[PDB]
């Protein structure tokens, strides 16, 4: 038979030229006799080019290749939550089979103009710097960009952990299901990350798709789309999903490899001509659906690694032109101890200021103004400006794996920009903050609760905050 | 004529017709699809086989699938019944409001206007932006191109020009979204709905929208620019109106040509683009022009890959534009906005016989002082500021003041900035720069000019500085 | 699918189709039959009518192969020959047909053991010494071979004789001798 | 399976089989040669033809020469009997000491451990070297980029790491000489024989050597790293140890990969490296990790081409480096040995959540006081001189007498464990020893011996 | 025509970079082997057999002449590209224009340092 079965003419360069399959469709998942799977990429007048999703070593010439009749898809559903799957949706955590009952095509298209609606709901990252100056809303694509070892994966992990305070509540309109796609990272890194999430008890609502560095380049090229489909499932059912592609530079590298072994004309930095469409067709699927489609959304946090802080490279500028903002993680800031090393001068969120809560906006518009002044100065008043700015940057520094609720953050920024720290020693601010937090978590649960429920800061709550911070400040060093 | 599919390479389909080989640029339909799939003929490979660019996704195609010739290029509905709608590249309405009940259809491929039809009128177009109007003023009917890397402010600038020009406009207006963010299209649709320009309940809409965005395969991104051109061409020729045409982004047309050209079996030219880059851009950009039968004022955003302003695509586009505004990242990172580069933007009407000797002298003085400051940059950076001549310190201070003043807050940028958008008339700009050149404000701090309106607000702020 | 390779190999598309037919025939034992029918169809496809129709680059591939089927089926072709014909036609490899046939002939020129050898001398030779030379250069051969003598005459070698048998090559001409003299006396 | 050579182009040999094609990455023995020549399969060209790269020179290969398939990738002999011996890319002893009488072999092409076998917590590897265990600790199972070249005591640091890991953790080491100068290979061999690391007379040798020299076809120089990694993988899995795997150099591994690619005709990537650069490095480095049996800790000498860290080869090997040990020459001229630069040597486990808040605090304090000492020395008071004194004592205390050099200076060997290093530097920073002379810390083990020497 | 009928002409190609780009497209589509910047191998021939037609005949051929002023657009002042260096090596001297001099008030922005006229003083009136 030469219509539902083929013979491998020549395997090499990660491509299998297969003879037969007169009934195969473009982008159809064929199955090699070795147990492997592949995608029917090229359909030529005599042979079929098949991308192999694995090691070419497992394939010889003459091996029979069956067809599955289904375009490349992944298993989706709630059954994936708490599972570590690979780019093909296969459990690699040894916890049995994925009990999914529906599948979704990885190569779908993004929703058009009408099914969308402007971003309106907050996506609390739990990080003071992000939530205050770079607000991210559900349905946005915010780019985490920066050099190697600057704190990108840590930001993503803090976000996924922070979502825990919502995913245990009642209203299904605030819960957020997270997905972390790993593209070419060391596998030990992903194992340790999965453990870190298991300890914080954030696996019960997270999926981890891992196409690590030892996986074939087609797996690293497909993994983002498996993740985005697992997220589109939640998006199309009125639910909310966050997804982190960590990172897109390594998927771009894998695609460049796949393109050069196919002998396609390399462009700038030897990248293929369509290295932009590669990421655009993927980051466009993170959308906010209107109510006539479910109200669901999908938030994407693509990570990008720059070389020597160079942001005007090829792939960084591509993703900057695709996403709705960025978060610059400088390395000189990371060296001086500032962590998270967010360059709040260059970081931006175009569609986030409409996603802040009222209270966070009340304190953060201010804080942004004073930080802008402090940055543009670096007299008698400018000394005050510099001092307030130094205090505020010292307030933005944060620990790790400890994201703060929105009410705690607005309380801290309130205590900061209301002048109440303009006399303390900068190097002590941090500790003050810590101590302060404990106090407010002990003796002011009702104030935090009403700031939360109201989502705003009323004048009664403002006066309570002022009196509370002054009482604590007087009883301090 | 009925052919069959013999090769499927990504977005390029080779189909073998038995008899009745369709000419080049014809549209073919693929039989057996849930949604319409149009293939445009690009080559004749011999053996009665033709190569085609698909206009949508090509997954699920199987070798041997039937294909029907339509016998004509991709025809889109044109007319006043297209205003307030949203059509994709092949002309289907994608706004979910029913079909476009217009009378006639036009083909998206057409010949450029001849030489005798070209008009040479060069009235100025006051946008209200200080740097644009001072250094690179636009012209009615001219072609405007906003260059700039990723994240420097092209889209905000186009939204500002839509707010300042497409609202006080008399004729019609077209917006062609060629490979850009879809959420930007949704936001533009709703912002135009609320502002009364698009009227969904009656037939008084003043804008037609075409959209093939960055989620579309390269065929759609390559031809949606031509679709928008076709709509604007109808509104110009067949009604003699005064049309505006906002294209964003036009670099994606060339980039899509490059994405498909590898598979069309062609030797890559320099960088990696198609060998036919310049002529493709020419046959597209020559249709976008004001004839003597109408007028098309065009504003085209132009991406710049890796900020390389010598990349073949923008370096080829430069020759097609009447006025260029080159946003720069080195300036946006100074906090200045808009990030226009005052030393790289040019215009064909910056001529003393057009904008008046006064405007010309002011513009040239601003450019000269900024160029002198740019020359001093390295000395100032290494050998300190207080090692300069007194005249040199004067020029440095004045040039920094002018740098700040050239910035201006936008009405559409008040969502993530808070400041109030200003609209500086031409006279106020000329006067303010006359005064700053003359040193009439060497006592205020330069910080007073950052992000203000006219010079009155500058001195008002400078007083508020104390 | 395992293929049996001929003892001599030809390359290019000619050689590929030649060895394809060699394997296809040695798997049903029709070597001489397909060989003679190949030579005859080569003669057929070189008469000016069809030899001119076959290479017209516009005649449709389907109609061309159908007409070619019409033409070959009348000579009572065994299935293998017309199979190769249709395989060449539906692949557009018809202008090469004769070449393939040529190649195939050479393949049989090795199956029968035919060793082609050349003995080039100054002047033409009489067949008494030519026959004793056939005997001489036949003594080299192993068990079970036949030999094809293709002798040419060139006075440029001024005498002697050159025996190029397959790959072996002895140069007993006076020319290489006097070149040896020149090079040895000069050195 | 028996095929025949149909084409020879330099180091690329096309071999045709009649039946039973060998899978990719298999080893083929070329029949009828004086010395063994192994071809490694790289492609399946069609018509039952495979393309291969040769592990040794291809002089004297004739079209049609027989070739035997081995049914498995390049299988090297592994086991404790490898210790002290030297072997080439295919496991033949090149030390002229007879065969490597081991009990089992192993293919050099294996897969990285499964996700369920990884170790979930990073833990420090105690090397007994004060500066390394304080300022730039070595993660157990991580890759360490060892910078610096000649005249800074690099090979002494290598032998001392071997010795310390063998004594404290009981795990052997492997030295893969990827693209080594043969002169330097022999020099290192003899230095290892002297310092007791290698022992040509008994069964107590610590390191196993694997050499692929500068004068081998690029296939050999590309696969020698996998050979060394296979020896170390045996020591980790079947013995359950904490292995060290020295790779010198790694940039020559990348270069061999690039050459192998260019020979096979693949289009070059950016700069000039192979299109599969990141994937080559990944499939190599993802085997050096910790499992539920043991671990493998790799120390890789990094060469930076044209002193450019944004070059694709350093930029790609950096993604796998968990630490860094910079040997400066200025620190060597100052009499400090090991000459590890204290400030430039970084790490990725210098994190309180990992090394504990105590260790992190002591190390951060040492780094801070050394940085302040440099900033003060920029000028050349009240307590600035106190910091200067403490910093001079810190610099002196960073040095350490290596056991592998006992034969030279007679000084004993000091394997300072982590607790005593932490406590000593804690006491030096707390000012407890502000009165001792600064020379009382030069070349000392724990702080106890520092005060003992301070007595004299 | 004018050159051969005793009259004097002056031709201005504006510019030659675009003619070279057109020829490069025709070549790459004709599958001719590309060279530097994917230009064909004989683009120098293309510009030289054109710029050589600009001669000054003697009085046995009417005395007419033909002056050429080819124009060339460089990318960021890179006069070491392929087509710029070809046309520079062909012609009899250049007129370099810069943008730094153009915005320093010097218009026409002729950089006198790099501009040369291999004909020189023989192409001037006595007074000038
Ligand atoms: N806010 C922080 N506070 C304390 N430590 C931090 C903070 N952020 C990062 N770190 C530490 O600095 C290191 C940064 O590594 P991290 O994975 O978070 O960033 P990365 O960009 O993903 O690095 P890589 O390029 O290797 O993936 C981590 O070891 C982390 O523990
Ligand atoms: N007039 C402006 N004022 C302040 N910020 C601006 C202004 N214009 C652009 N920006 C900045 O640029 C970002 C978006 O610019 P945009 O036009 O969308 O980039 P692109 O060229 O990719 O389309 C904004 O988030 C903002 O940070
Ligand atoms: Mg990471
Ligand atoms: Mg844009």
């Amino acid at each position: 038979d030469l219509e539902e079965t083929g013979r491998v003419l020549s395997i090499g360069d990660g491509i299998a030229r297969v003879h037969g399959l007169r009934n195969v469709q473009a982008e159809e998942m064929v199955e090699f006799s070795s147990g492997l799977k592949g995608m029917s990429l090229n359909l030529e007048p005599d042979n079929v080019g098949v991308v192999v999703f694995g090691n070419d070593k497992l394939i010889k010439e003459g091996d029979i290749v069956k067809r599955t009749g289904a375009i490349v898809d992944v298993p989706v559903g709630e059954e994936l939550l708490g599972r570590v799957v690979d780019a093909l949706g296969n459990a690699i955590d040894g916890k049995g089979p994925i009990g999914s009952k529906t599948r979704r095509r990885v190569g779908l298209k993004a929703p058009g103009i009408i099914p969308r609606i402007s971003v309106r709901e907050p996506m609390q990252t739990g990080i003071k710097a992000v939530d205050s100056l770079v607000p991210i809303g559900r349905g946005q694509r915010e780019l985490i960009i920066g050099d190697r070892q600057t704190g990108k994966t840590s930001i993503a992990i803090d976000t996924i952990i922070n979502q825990k305070r919502f995913n245990d509540g009642s209203d299904e309109k605030k819960k957020l299901y997270c997905i972390y796609v790993a593209i070419g990272q060391k596998r030990s890194t992903v194992a340790q990350l999965v453990k870190r999430l298991t300890d914080a008890d954030a696996m019960k609502y997270t999926i981890v798709v891992s196409a690590t560095a030892s996986d074939a380049a087609p797996l690293q090229y497909l993994a983002p789309y498996s993740g985005c489909s697992m997220g589109e499932y939640f998006r199309d059912n009125g639910k909310h999903a966050l997804i982190i592609y960590d990172d897109l530079s390594k998927q771009a590298v894998a695609y460049r490899q796949m393109s050069l072994l196919l002998r396609r004309p390399p462009g700038r930095e030897a990248y293929p001509g369509d290295v932009f469409y590669l990421h655009s067709r993927l980051l466009e699927r993170a959308a906010k659906m209107n109510d006539a489609f479910g109200g669901g959304s999908l938030t994407a946090l693509p990570v990008i690694e720059t070389q020597a802080g160079d942001v005007s490279a090829y792939i960084p500028t591509n993703v900057i032109s695709i996403t709705d903002g960025q978060i610059f993680l400088e390395t000189e800031l990371f060296y001086k101890g500032i962590r998270p090393a967010i360059n709040v001068g260059l970081s931006v969120s175009r569609v986030g200021s409409a996603a802040q809560t009222r209270a966070m906006k009340q304190v953060a518009g201010t804080m942004k103004l004073e930080l802008a002044q402090y940055r543009e100065v670096a007299d008698a008043a400018t000394q005050q400006l510099l001092s307030r700015g130094v205090r505020l940057t010292e307030l933005l520094k944060q620990g790790q794996y400890s994201p703060m609720a929105i009410e705690e953050q607005v309380a801290v920024i309130y205590a900061g920009v209301r002048g109440y720290l303009d006399k303390l020693e900068p190097s002590k601010i941090t500790k003050f903050e810590n101590a302060f937090l404990s106090h407010v978590v002990s003796q002011h649960q009702a104030l935090l609760g009403t700031i939360r429920a109201d989502g705003k800061i009323s004048e009664q709550s403002d006066a309570k905050l002022k009196e509370i911070v002054t009482n604590f400040l007087a009883g301090f060093e | 004529a009925t052919g069959r599919i013999v090769a499927v390479i990504g977005a390029v389909v080779d189909v073998q017709f038995d008899e009745g080989l369709p000419p080049i640029l014809n549209a073919l339909e693929v039989q057996g699809r849930e949604t319409r799939l149009v293939l445009e003929v690009a080559q004749h490979l011999g053996e009665s086989t033709v190569r085609t660019i698909a206009m949508d996704g090509t997954e699920g195609l199987v070798r041997g699938q039937k294909v029907l010739d339509s016998g004509a290029p991709i025809k889109i509905p044109v007319g006043p019944e297209t205003l307030g709608r949203i059509m994709n590249v092949i002309g289907e309405p994608i706004d979910e409001r029913g079909p476009i009940k217009t009378k006639q259809f036009a083909p998206i491929h057409a010949e450029a206007p001849e030489f005798m039809e070209m008009s040479v009128e060069q009235e100025i177009l006051v946008t209200g932006i200080k740097v644009v109007d001072l250094l690179a003023p636009y012209a009615k009917g001219g072609k405007i191109g906003l260059f700039g890397g990723a994240g420097v402010g092209k889209t905000v600038l186009i939204m500002e020009l839509i707010n300042n020009v497409a609202k006080a406009h008399g004729g019609y207006s077209v917006f062609a979204g060629v490979g850009e963010r879809t959420r930007e299209g949704n936001d533009l649709y709703h912002e135009m709905i609320e502002s009364g320009v698009i009227n969904l309940k009656d037939a008084t809409s003043k804008v037609a929208l075409v959209y093939g965005q960055m989620n579309e395969p390269p065929g759609a991104r390559a031809r949606v620019a031509l679709t928008g051109l076709t709509v604007a061409e109808y509104f110009r020729d067949q009604e003699g109106q005064d049309v505006l045409l906002f294209i964003d982004n036009i670099f994606r047309f060339t980039q899509a040509g490059s994405e498909v050209s590898a598979l069309l079996g062609r030797i890559p030219s320099a960088v990696g683009y198609q060998p036919t880059l310049a002529t493709d851009m020419g046959t597209m950009q020559e249709r976008i022009t004001t004839t003597k039968k109408g007028s098309i004022t065009s504003v085209q955003a132009i991406y710049v890959p890796a900020d390389d302003l010598t990349d073949p695509a923008p370096a080829t586009t430069f020759a097609h534009l009447d006025a260029t505004t080159v946003l720069s990242r080195a300036i946006a990172e100074l906090g200045i906005y808009p990030a226009v580069d005052p030393l790289d933007s040019t215009s064909r009407i910056m001529d003393p016989n057009i904008v008046g000797s006064e405007h010309y002298d002011v513009a040239r003085g601003v450019q000269k002082i900024l160029q002198d400051y740019k020359s001093l940059q390295d000395i100032i950076a290494i050998l300190g500021m207080d090692e300069l001549s007194e005249e040199d310190k004067l020029t440095v201070s004045r040039a920094r003041k002018i740098q700040r003043f050239l910035s201006q807050p936008f009405q559409v940028a008040e969502v993530f900035t808070g400041h109030m958008g200003k609209l500086v008339p031409l006279k106020e700009t000329i006067k303010g720069f006359q005064q700053i050149l003359a040193g009439e404000y060497d006592h205020l701090p330069e910080q007073a000019f950052y992000m203000v309106g006219p010079i009155e607000e500058a001195v008002a702020k400078a007083d508020k500085l104390a | 699918a395992k293929l049996v390779r001929p003892p001599v190999q030809v390359y290019g598309i000619e050689g590929r189709y030649a060895t394809a037919l060699y394997s296809a025939a040695s798997k049903q034992n029709k070597l001489e039959q397909v060989e003679k029918e190949l030579l005859r169809v080569a003669q057929i496809l070189k008469e000016p009518k069809v030899a001119a129709s076959v290479l017209n680059p516009y005649v449709k591939r389907s109609i061309k192969v159908k007409s070619l089927n019409d033409i070959t089926a009348k000579e009572r072709f065994s299935p293998l020959t017309t199979n190769l014909i249709n395989l060449l036609a539906e692949n557009g490899r018809l202008s090469n047909t004769q070449g393939v046939v040529s190649a195939f002939s050479t393949m049989m020129s090795v199956h029968r053991g035919e060793v082609p050898c050349t003995v080039t001398s100054a002047s033409p030779l009489e067949e008494a010494t030519l026959s004793e030379l056939k005997t001489v250069l036949k003594s080299f051969l192993s068990q079970g071979q036949v030999l094809k003598l293709e002798a040419k005459t060139d006075p440029s070698i001024l005498g002697g004789m050159i025996v190029r048998i397959g790959e072996k090559y002895v140069d007993m001409s006076v020319k290489t001798k006097i070149q040896k003299l020149g090079r040895a006396m000069r050195e």
